């Protein structure tokens, strides 16, 4: 009958949804997921109105609509922000015990992301701040490890250093930024490396501030 | 004319069938968006509105003018598509829905969508929905320039990005910021709505680079060296993303440039100033050539009245016994007749705003120094009104509850003493009953007075808030004149308020005044009002004073909270701000003339509240704002000018002595030093506004505390009646003061 047909269609839709949800979170592409779920919604709309009036079809349709609404949550979650510590905070606050290697879209979808939108957004903002500071530190290492002194000849006698203004400006901006980074609640992570780089910056600043005077005096007295 | 042509063409492209009335309607709308949009005052706007219809009827006879040129001319593509005309009300409903959604994501602060905002949103959208749609907004501070810009940018997918300026802002930081915004806009192909205020425009170095960026679509010299090589590295990836594989450097550079034009819109939010506008025309023609400009200055009367209605919804303002007065003093023409209590109050608020514009214009005509008045002043005033109404209503409500509990306790005690009588002592008990009954009728009279205060509370709070938020820059005489003007306007409204209200006492208590007097603060009426404002404010106060008493006064007031002193000239100012935000200690600031734009997020109260955290954006860093943080701005030279953007973010506290402040000071000194008795009578008249009632309330609380222990021991001589006859004698004294207030007031006036 019509009830048997709608039950069979519902079983097919549930099987398709379960097969999609077996994809692990690592390999779930948000764009392809959205496209395939839109295809599922189009397939659901292709049912006749008599089959559409059934309550179970409405429940599955509204579940897919909620998946549409939380798709942007999924997009923000699948990025370089969560890493593993933010995932740990999410599991701690949501009181769910998952496995990172075995994490799949089904486990996350079971937990109501729409209900927990505020928690997810807070975790995402914390991760945004953490990744911003991490990339700032990465820029620090990449700019100080590859930086070279501007060596220049001095009448075939020695090889002196120029470019004092640029180096000193970089050091001052760097030390001010590192000192200001002590603010904000995000400062609690990677504090030891921050203080180590503080010490490195202070050391280079003092050494080169002495060096400029030494070089100027040496050039004058040599002349 | 060419923009007119292009707009007509774009509006006609998606349509296939269109009557002539629709064509002339599109024509009129496009002309309004090109010609009437840039006009300044209302006369030119009316001239354009009438003459466009005149031209349309003169060149197009035999057409119906109602459909061809309808008064609410308005076009959009939000509802349905194809740029079809939209009705005002359906558009208002849609923008309300989108604003509520926005409230969910960003900028939870309420906004009121009146007709002016409804027009500006569509104008901003129309300019944004166009390649190379650089735009310039001109309007008084707080008119809703940046707010509407960010709203439309969010609604269109434009990711708003505004640079932040501070002192010692070198051109290299600016160049890096442009590098970042161009990399985000072109290489990564995200649309950006680039926004700024006038504060970062004042430096002329940035205007050259912006001129090149606006005209050419790309600034040469910003990208060079290894930065240019990196730019090419992600430019190739961006070309790969769009499937536009190219290898030659210059073709990819042109592709990046084209991506910049198609995906970058610059918004200039700037304060109307004829001389400054001429200067920026001189130094940058692209601001008028490439950047279409929008005018919207002070809110119209209808906008102010709508804001007043929306922001006074939680407030009660419902008097069923409100008698409508004949010849209502009205400033809003569409006021419902007869108006209700809330309508009358909002009309009075709009009247206060307009009459202070009138007073400012009159003072400017006199040749004095004036400060720009902004709708942010109106918002601050309505916030003071709401807060004061809520606080006073609460205080009266707990006072009435205390009175009711005391009356119930008195009834219980009377019943207990009657039961004891059921069992010289009898005479003492009868006297106790007589005294208890007498004080019971006295508390019924106190309830009557409480109801009268509840009647007058609305007017009292309105006057108090209007004084605190609006006045403060003017001298004592102008403050008194404005207060009298408001009082006469409200008495013309038959609104209930005290005819002899004292502003100093209705807004503070005895303990705070004595605490102020303990600190360095002379006993002057102007000084008391200024300290009143310093106690209660929403926008952080700005202090002007020549002798410096205010600085030491607010040091002594906040010494316990480790207040610190730092000026703009000192280079440690930014670090002191960091420390103040981290810890929460107050920070007085001097030398406000050399203003540092770093305080703008602090003054604007740009707080980001998410996940149990409150964040404030100083620089490119987010800082946890301490809940108990407060900042005071001070100066020393009265004859200074402030940019109106600053004037719209701080409340002015003026300590400069004038021909009226010193006159009052000398008169009070003579009264206290030559006619003392008149001085204590004037003090009694002034302190009758609750302080005597406050002492009565405290002593009645003590009496209730003593009477709570009533079992045998209270009858040591069957007469604990000493406390209640004491209460009776101060009650008789204050009552005699109440009946004889007019005679003493007249005598003080004569002296
Ligand atoms: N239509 C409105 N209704 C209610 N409040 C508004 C409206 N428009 C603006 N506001 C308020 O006024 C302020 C506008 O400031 P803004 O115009 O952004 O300053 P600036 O123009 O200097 O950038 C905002 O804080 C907002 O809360």
């Amino acid at each position: 009958q019509d009830l048997k047909g709608v039950w069979s269609e519902l079983s097919k839709v549930w099987e398709q949804i379960d097969q999609m949800k077996e994809q692990p979170w690592v390999s779930v592409q948000p764009r392809k997921l959205r496209q395939n779920l839109d295809a599922l919604l189009n397939q659901l709309k292709s049912f006749p109105a008599r089959l559409r009036q059934y309550a179970s079809y409405e429940f599955v349709q509204r579940l897919l609509k909620g998946y549409m609404k939380i798709n942007m949550l999924v997009i923000e979650l699948k990025s370089e922000a969560l890493k593993d510590r933010h995932w740990k905070q999410l599991m701690k606050r949501l009181h769910v015990n998952w496995v990172v290697s075995e994490l799949t879209l089904g486990q996350i979808w079971d937990v109501d992301l729409q209900k927990n939108e505020a928690i997810v957004k807070d975790v995402l903002l914390v991760a945004q701040g953490e990744m911003a500071l991490e990339e700032f530190l990465k820029q620090i290492r990449e700019v100080w490890n590859t930086y070279e002194l501007d060596l220049v000849n001095y009448q075939n006698k020695c090889r002196l250093i120029r470019g004092w203004d640029d180096l000193f400006n970089k050091v001052k901006e760097h030390i001010n930024s590192v000192s200001a980074m002590k603010l904000s609640p995000y400062y609690k992570v990677f504090e030891e490396d921050a203080l180590s780089w503080e010490d490195k910056l202070n050391r280079i600043m003092a050494l080169f501030d002495v060096w400029i005077d030494v070089q100027r005096r040496w050039v004058y007295l040599e002349g | 004319m060419t923009r007119w042509v292009r707009g007509i063409f774009e509006a006609l492209r998606p349509l296939e069938t269109l009557p002539v009335e629709g064509l002339i309607r599109i024509w009129a709308h496009e002309a309004l968006r090109l010609f009437q949009d840039r006009l300044v005052e209302d006369e030119e706007r009316r001239w354009t509105d009438e003459n466009i219809d005149t031209v349309a009827l003169k060149h197009f006879p035999n057409i119906d003018r109602e459909k061809a040129m309808s008064r609410p001319i308005l076009y959009s593509n939000w509802l349905s598509k194809d740029y079809i005309p939209v009705d005002q009300e359906e558009l208002r409903d849609y923008v309300k829905a989108r604003l509520k959604v926005f409230y969910e994501e960003e900028l939870d602060v309420p906004l009121v969508l009146f007709n002016e905002v409804l027009d500006h949103v569509l104008r901003i959208d129309r300019i944004f929905r166009q390649p190379q749609g650089h735009l310039l907004l001109i309007g008084v501070s707080g008119a809703g320039k940046t707010t509407l810009s960010r709203f439309v940018a969010w609604m269109n997918g434009l990711s708003v990005y505004q640079i932040k300026v501070h002192r010692k802002y070198t051109g290299e930081d600016f160049d890096e910021d442009l590098r970042t915004v161009l990399r985000r806009s072109g290489c990564k192909n995200e649309k950006i709505a680039f926004i700024m205020d006038e504060s970062n425009v004042l430096d002329s170095g940035f205007l050259e680079r912006m001129n090149t960026l606006l005209a050419n679509g790309e600034v040469p010299g910003l990208f060079e060296g290894d930065e240019y090589a990196t730019l090419m590295t992600q430019c190739k990836e961006g070309a790969q993303k769009e499937g536009l594989m190219l290898d030659s450097h210059e073709e990819l550079y042109k592709w990046f440039t084209s991506q910049v034009i198609r995906n970058l819109h610059v918004v200039f939010t700037m304060n109307p100033s004829s001389e400054g506008l001429k200067d920026r025309a001189a130094t940058s023609p692209a601001l008028f050539n490439r950047c279409v400009l929008n005018w919207f200055g002070d809110w119209s009367t209808e906008a102010l009245y709508q804001v007043g209605k929306e922001f006074t919804s939680k407030m009660d303002l419902e008097k069923p016994n409100y008698i409508v007065p004949d010849y209502m003093p009205v400033v809003y023409d569409k006021l419902p007749q007869p108006p209700s209590h809330r309508e009358a109050i909002v009309n009075s608020c709009v009247f206060v705003h307009q009459t202070l514009h009138q007073a400012n214009a009159r003072l400017a005509k006199r040749g004095g120094r004036t400060m720009a008045i902004t709708p942010r002043h109106y918002l601050d005033f309505i916030n003071h009104y709401a807060n004061l109404f809520h606080e006073k209503r609460s205080e009266l409500e707990e006072q009435q509850m205390h009175l009711n509990v005391g009356l119930r306790k008195i009834k219980e005690t009377v019943d207990q003493v009657e039961e004891l009588r059921r069992d010289a002592k009898v005479n003492r008990s009868t006297a106790l009953l007589k005294s208890l009954s007498a004080e019971r009728e006295r508390w019924e009279k106190t309830s009557e007075t409480f109801k009268n205060q509840m009647s007058t509370i609305a007017g009292d709070c309105l006057l108090s808030a209007a004084f605190i938020a609006y006045a403060g820059y003017f001298d004592q005489q102008m403050r008194q004149n404005l207060f009298t003007t408001w009082s006469h306007h409200l008495q013309q409204a038959n609104i209930q308020f005290r005819t002899d209200i004292a502003r100093t006492e209705y807004l503070s208590n005895a303990d705070e005044r004595l605490r102020w007097q303990a600190s360095s603060l002379p006993a002057d009426d102007l000084c008391t009002e200024n300290a009143i404002m310093l106690k209660r404010f929403n926008r952080y106060p700005l202090i002007i004073d020549p002798s410096g008493q205010a600085t030491e006064f607010i040091m002594n007031e906040y010494k316990d909270r480790k207040i610190t002193r730092t000026s703009f000239l000192d280079d440690a100012f930014r670090k002191n701000l960091e420390s103040a935000l981290r810890f929460g200690n107050p920070l007085l600031v001097q030398d406000v003339e050399s203003y540092d734009p770093v305080l703008n997020p602090v003054l604007n109260r740009e707080v980001r509240r998410t996940g149990g955290r409150v964040l404030i954006t100083l620089g490119d860093q987010d800082i946890d704002l301490s809940p108990s943080f407060v900042i005071f701005l001070s100066t020393r030279d009265p004859t200074v000018e402030f940019p109106p953007d600053l004037c719209s973010r701080v409340t002015f506290v003026n300590f400069t002595v004038t021909r009226s402040s010193l006159q009052s000071q000398c008169l009070n000194e003579v009264l206290k030093a030559e006619r003392p008795d008149v001085d204590e009578k004037r003090s009694d008249l002034l302190k009758l506004q609750g302080e005597f009632q406050l002492r009565l309330r405290q002593l009645e609380k003590s009496l209730l505390q003593a009477l709570n222990e009533v079992k045998g021991r209270i009858l040591d001589d069957d007469t604990i009646i000493t406390t209640l006859e004491n209460l009776k004698r101060e009650a008789a004294e204050v009552t005699r003061k109440v009946e004889e207030t007019d005679i003493v007031m007249q005598e003080v006036e004569t002296v």
